[PDB]
């Protein structure tokens, strides 16, 4: 966060806590918004051989 | 019918809101009726979801597949987050507490676009749907969940600085609306309105569903059965949640999200 | 497997019984929950500049309806009308004929965002990715007739929002 | 962030303070630079009378010193 | 006079204001906009029926107690008597006199409501 | 020249209230991680001038069940006398210098009362009775503890003079002397003026809007004027008493200054206390006042009254 | 003229007053109530432009028509509408209050509040999200701004 | 102290907007004066600023033109002012800006993206886009 030293150390003395350390708003930690392909598998069905749907 | 302000007799009249859902789901497919579920409780979607799946596929005979028991108990307790911050601080806002309504709240928005990435909806993902879920999860959601799950804690703490020891929520909470063991079982209180009288009794433990018989959370039980301790339920439930939480962001299988 | 809330007897020492005394007298909680919430005053707040600043979003995301065409410039609704049948809010009228060339398009494609539950069914039937909900979410209008859109409404919009339809499709249409 | 709150707190500190300000002003100028004399009892207030005739002009502000005499 | 002349003056700011709030504004009245509000649905009764007062004993003690504070007004000037043996004790038996009213009753249960 | 001091204490009060309505909400939202009025004006200075053109641009409503006479009194009376309650402040030289100035604001407060009393009976209406009946409970509470505190710790000033309070604090500030006494008369304070943990009489979450509740465009801005200014008033009225400051009789701007930035500090803190704490029950703040003030101030008021003598620290009477 | 400036004037003053201080009550019937709640939270602040939300009637300005408006809620939201004091705005959240949304073929609910009390903004969502009923707010801003009631006067 | 700093940087977020007449002209069209690396700049008129250093949902803003499809947008700022392909980086769908990834060009999409146009003359007004199912039967002109 961009907060003083002073106005740091005011506000963890007031809370009682480490305030700057789990910070509530997300500055760089959160994902990529823009993120690779996936590739997703398939099913335990998708298979050609022994698949009769009788069976399953 | 008030006596000055001493409560004589307390009537509640219902049906304001009676939209005919009932009626309403006879006239459409099995699909059709599951978005109808999300405007049930309204505050606690996803969780409605997955009990009108888990109807449907126990009359279907067919199981979810594994990954998609996860994700359902995994936005299972993040919905449970999502009410329970409801409940408590629109509870307190009541009292007179207006300030950690947004302290929460900002919190509760966090939540929400964990709905919107996996689905597309901020409240009614209409997600889980019978035999599975509908998408896979994006890739890095479960980055910014385990982000957001990771700082909720001192949320949940900033929570009850303001209300677990102030002497006025205590004054306003305890020994208000004391419910006995007996009187809520044959009234048929669930849930918090059962384990806040000491009736140890959850469905989640006692009758498991999906993936719930895989994680380990403790059960909170009240003491006296007044408002205080269905607060102190309700706080502490919240922290079980980012207990199942942790463990369902670790515990994540390989595999489809829906029956193949 | 379960927990005790409360439950909790407190000690008699008379050190203790003079810290909860000086607790009632003082008020030390009370100044505990306004140093809480002085501490939360110097912080940052959360707050948006909205319209400047928009919230933030996903390719998920289920907007403003709109019928795309094919790259060719050809409308991709082929009056299948299954969008129509899993509408669970029935806010989907759709007529067809034969058109001029002898393709399936149809004379009339009428969704009531009145009526619409933004569920995503239609997008998710549609076997050609024609119905498709878009990224747009502010078009609120000061008429009730405005919002019962036509064909021509629906394709207008999708003409306006193809390119990030389309860019949101393709960052998609792999989890579909 | 927090210091937005100043300028209405400052805006508040100006209203605030015009009113004392003011009044002291307006004591100072009626009565002759000096501040107004208070008459919490009897005999304040005849002082304030025997001045008032003293000045001869009818206002107890004006004190004639030693020159008066003789 | 000059409290007379501040008192005036702020009632007439008052009056002036209300006279500003009740004939600037564009008027458009019609029943049931005038008619009173109970949360969106019409009233069973009256608002002019009997409320019970479940303090009333705390209102008439309180009226013993605002008595008791004006007897204990003078004090500052009583202590610039030569009595001041006297004067102490007079005071400390006024006041002993009124915490023993307020014991008694809290003790047979007059602080409580109902 | 009377006339024009009368105006530069009742119209920059006025400013005063007006924009301490936009603190009061920008500071409400800076502790609750929001942003106060930040659109209106440059940092949302324009905010109250848009209220109060808007509350006097809508349509006033006279109930039908109302009487109409009460119905618009109590709004009057309620401004008028909180306007009236700045006329002896001593800041540092009072408008109007009375030898019982105290007596006078205990008076003055007592009467604003029935401006509750009177908007809630002529309101005419279940919510605004219950309102009315929480104020009369509310005064019925604090009333006695106020007075008593108040002598207990005027005992060491010598008179009612609100003046001779700066001189009795020339070298220490008289809240290091009764600080128990301070923190009562604070309670009793905020909850005369019907403010946090003590919102009864108004009961926004409980009873709608309270006694005015049906209140409209102007008079609900006079209510709301007169409860501001009461609040700012008697934020001043605890700064005098407790945390007197330094008056130099050739510079009174100093004297000026320090107490606002003491009253606007006091202002402040009642801000903070509303976004702090729930609201109590009127059943409770009645106990509270009753049982754990009332004893207690009545130990106090022995005790301030036998340490003078005990210690041959008498105030002067003059 | 000289007359239609000061009018004009006037009419700018008493729009950009009631546009920049408009007071919702606290009205919320159903889903959208909660994404509601969510413009009042910190992230969007509603309170910001002015927007608070008071609690009676008779103190507001806008009526936010949030949920569905069932038969037997119908007369409850006419009369709470009739006891604003004018100029009052209807504001339409969700499309259960715009045509009934997904309940419009039902026994008990009313095809759009449209039906009870005339409106000003529709919000389309099933909920809106928190931005699109601020936009629809905002845009109430706009259209008060657009409001010639004095300049309308002058030429009566 | 850092203090100085703090004002040091009020004096850089004066100076960055071009003097104190465009800090004053970015506080009362935005409220809002801090700068940010400009990404680009539509051809409607608008400009999309960036501050990473922002915490996330303040990182990415925009200032709308005062001209826009001719009307005049200074304060009248819309939300629906944003053309479709900046419409993605601003609501965080994607991290690529359209001057960087430019949209797939299509003859069929608008060469000219317009705001939310109800309440003017060039609203959407709903009709039928079905012809007429019945024809009725036309009588003959001639009489007998
Ligand atoms: S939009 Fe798609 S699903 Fe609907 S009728 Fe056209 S082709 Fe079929
Ligand atoms: S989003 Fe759902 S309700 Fe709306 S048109 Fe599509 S299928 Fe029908
Ligand atoms: S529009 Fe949708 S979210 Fe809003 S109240 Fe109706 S059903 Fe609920």
């Amino acid at each position: 966060a961009s907060a003083t030293r002073v106005i740091q150390l005011l506000r963890n003395w007031a809370s009682g806590r480490d305030l700057q350390a789990k910070l509530q708003l997300r500055y760089q930690e959160i994902s990529k918004r823009t993120q690779p392909p996936p590739k997703l598998p398939v099913g335990p069905s998708h298979k050609l051989s022994n698949n009769y749907y009788c069976t399953r | 019918e008030l006596s000055g302000e001493m409560v004589r007799k307390c009537d509640p009249h219902i049906g304001l809101l009676h939209r005919g859902t009932e009626k309403l789901i006879e006239y459409k497919t099995y699909l059709q009726a599951l978005p109808y579920f999300d405007r049930l409780d309204y505050v606690s979607m996803m969780c409605n979801e997955q009990a009108y799946s888990l109807a449907v596929e126990k009359l279907l005979n067919i199981q979810p597949p594994p990954r998609a028991q996860w994700i359902r108990v995994l936005f299972g307790e993040i919905t449970r987050l999502l009410n329970h911050i409801m409940a408590v601080t629109t509870h307190a806002l009541d009292i007179g507490a207006m300030t950690p309504f947004f302290w929460m709240f900002e919190e509760r928005e966090k939540m929400f676009e964990f709905y919107e990435r996996v689905s597309g909806a901020r409240m009614h993902a209409a997600y889980i749907r019978p035999g599975g879920v509908h998408q896979d999860l994006p890739l890095g959601l479960l980055d910014d969940i385990y982000e957001f799950s990771k700082n909720f804690s001192f949320r949940i703490d900033e929570l009850e600085e303001m209300l677990t020891n102030n002497r006025i929520w205590r004054n306003r909470t305890v020994d208000i609306g004391v419910v006995t063991a007996e009187d809520a079982l044959n009234y048929g209180f669930s849930g918090v309105m059962l384990r806040g009288s000491g009736i140890q009794w959850d469905l989640r433990k006692t009758q498991p569903y999906d993936v719930y018989d895989q994680v380990e959370f403790d059960v909170p039980i009240g003491s006296r059965g007044d408002c205080y301790d269905r607060y102190l339920c309700r706080v502490e439930e919240m922290r079980q949640s980012l207990r199942i939480i942790s463990q369902c962001l670790n515990k994540m299988p390989p595999g489809e999200i829906k029956v193949d | 497997t379960y927990k005790f809330v409360n439950m909790r007897e407190p000690s008699m020492d008379m050190k203790s019984v003079t810290d909860r005394a000086a607790q009632t007298l003082l008020w030390t909680e009370l100044v505990r929950g306004l140093g809480m919430t002085l501490s939360y005053l110097f912080r940052e707040p959360a707050t948006i500049n909205y319209p400047f600043e928009k919230g933030p979003l996903s390719p998920r995301f289920r907007g403003e309806h709109a019928l795309r065409r094919y790259p060719s410039g050809e409308e991709r609704c082929i009056a299948c009308k299954l969008c129509e049948a899993v509408c669970p809010a029935q806010a989907i009228t759709i007529e067809a004929e034969p058109r001029a060339d002898g393709s399936r398009r149809t004379t009339r494609y009428d969704i009531d965002m009145t009526k619409c539950i933004y569920c995503g069914f239609c997008q998710e039937a549609c076997p050609v990715d024609a119905i498709v909900e878009g990224p747009n979410f502010e078009f609120s209008t000061e008429t009730h007739e405005e919002l019962l859109y036509n064909k021509e409404k629906l394709l207008n919009n999708g003409d306006k929002w193809e390119a990030e339809i389309a860019a949101n499709i393709q960052a998609d249409y792999l989890y579909r | 962030m927090w210091f937005e709150i100043l300028p209405g707190i400052a805006v508040m500190a100006a209203c605030l303070f015009i009113p004392g300000m003011a009044t002291a002003h307006i004591h100072k100028f009626t009565n002759g630079g000096k501040e107004k004399r208070v008459a919490h009892f009897s005999y304040q207030w005849n002082l304030m009378e025997r001045d008032r005739c003293i000045s001869g002009v009818n206002r107890y502000h004006v004190t004639k010193g030693l020159e008066n005499i003789d | 006079m000059n409290i007379m002349l501040t008192l005036l003056t702020n009632v007439t700011l008052a009056s002036l204001l209300v006279l500003i709030a009740f004939w600037l504004p564009q008027l458009n009245a019609y029943s049931e906009k005038t008619s009173p509000y109970e949360c969106g649905f019409d009233p069973m009764g009256s608002a002019r029926l009997p409320f019970s007062m479940k303090f009333f004993l705390v209102a008439i003690t309180f009226l013993l107690f605002d008595l008791e504070i004006a007897l204990l007004l003078p004090l500052p000037w009583a202590s610039q008597t030569n009595n001041l043996k006297t004067m102490l004790t007079m005071a400390l038996f006024l006041l002993i006199l009124l915490a023993a009213s307020l014991a008694y009753e809290w003790t047979q249960k007059g602080l409580e409501w109902a | 020249m009377f006339m024009i001091n009368i105006l530069s204490l009742i119209i920059p009060i006025l400013l005063a209230v007006a924009f301490l309505t936009l603190v009061e909400r920008k500071v409400l939202g800076y502790m609750q991680l929001r942003k106060g009025p930040n659109v209106v004006g440059p940092y949302g200075l324009l905010q109250p001038i848009a209220d109060a053109l808007k509350l006097f641009t809508k349509e006033p409503l006279r109930p039908a069940t109302s009487s109409i006479s009460m119905f618009i009194i109590a709004p009057i009376l309620a401004l008028s006398l909180a306007l009236t309650m700045w006329v002896p402040l001593p800041m540092p030289y009072p408008l109007i210098n009375m030898n019982l100035g105290v007596l006078f604001m205990l008076a003055m407060s007592s009467l604003a009362v029935y401006s509750i009393l009177w908007s809630g009976w002529a309101s005419n209406s279940k919510y605004a009775l219950i309102g009315a009946l929480r104020a009369v409970a509310q005064t019925i509470s604090y009333e006695v503890t106020l007075a008593i505190i108040l002598l207990s710790v005027l005992l060491m000033n010598g008179s009612y003079t609100l003046s001779t309070l700066i001189t009795t604090q020339e070298h220490i500030w008289m809240i290091f002397t009764s600080w128990p006494l301070a923190m009562m008369w604070f309670i009793s304070t905020l909850a005369e003026t019907n403010r946090a943990p003590f919102d009864l009489t108004e009961g926004e979450s409980e009873l709608v809007s309270g006694f005015n509740v049906e209140y409209a465009a102007g008079p609900f801005a006079m209510f709301f004027m007169a409860e501001y200014a009461n609040i700012i008033m008697m934020n001043a009225f605890t700064a005098i008493l407790f945390l007197g400051a330094s008056h130099d009789p050739h510079t009174p701007e100093l004297y000026t200054i320090n107490f606002v930035l003491k009253t606007l500090a006091l202002t402040i803190t009642f801000l903070w206390i509303r976004a702090s704490y729930p609201r109590f029950r009127y059943d409770q703040l009645m106990h509270l006042l009753w049982k754990s003030f009332l004893p207690l101030t009545l130990a106090l008021c022995m005790w301030h009254i036998s340490l003078p003598i005990m210690t041959a620290s008498i105030p002067p009477q003059s | 003229s000289r007359g239609e400036y000061v009018v004009a004037k006037l009419d700018d003053l008493v729009n950009w007053a009631r546009r920049s201080s408009l007071w919702p009550m606290t009205f919320g019937l159903a889903c959208c109530a909660v994404e509601m709640m969510h413009m009042a939270a910190p992230r969007y602040d509603m309170d910001r432009f002015g927007v608070v939300f008071r609690a009676s009637p008779r103190q507001s300005d806008v009526m936010i028509v949030a949920g569905t408006l069932t038969n037997k809620m119908a007369p409850a939201l006419r009369k709470v509408y009739d006891q604003m004091p004018e100029p009052r705005y209807v504001v339409s959240m969700g499309s259960c209050a715009n045509g009934g949304g997904y309940y419009h073929y039902s026994y008990s609910v009313v095809r759009g509040c449209d039906r009870i009390v005339p409106v000003d903004i529709y919000v389309p969502g099933c909920p809106p999200t928190a931005e699109a009923l601020l936009y629809g707010i905002l845009q109430l801003q706009r259209k008060i701004k657009r409001e010639k009631r004095l300049r309308i006067w002058y030429r009566r | 102290m850092e203090l100085v700093q703090v004002l040091r940087r009020g004096l850089q977020q004066v100076s960055g907007h071009g003097g104190l007449r465009g800090y004053l002209r970015v506080l009362f069209r935005a409220n809002d004066v801090r700068v940010g690396t400009l990404v680009g700049e539509d051809k409607y008129g608008n400009k999309y600023y960036e501050d990473n250093k922002q915490f996330f949902g303040r990182h990415r803003w925009v200032i709308y033109t005062t001209e826009m499809n001719g009307r005049d947008t200074f304060w009248d700022v819309d939300g629906s002012m944003v053309p479709p392909e900046w419409h993605r980086w601003l609501h965080c769908m994607t991290d690529d800006p359209p001057t960087t990834k430019p949209p797939t060009a299509r003859k069929y999409i608008w060469t000219n993206h317009k705001f939310n146009v109800s309440g003017t003359p060039q609203q959407y007004v709903p009709y039928s886009t079905t012809r007429k199912k019945i024809q009725e039967w036309v009588p003959p002109s001639t009489p007998y």
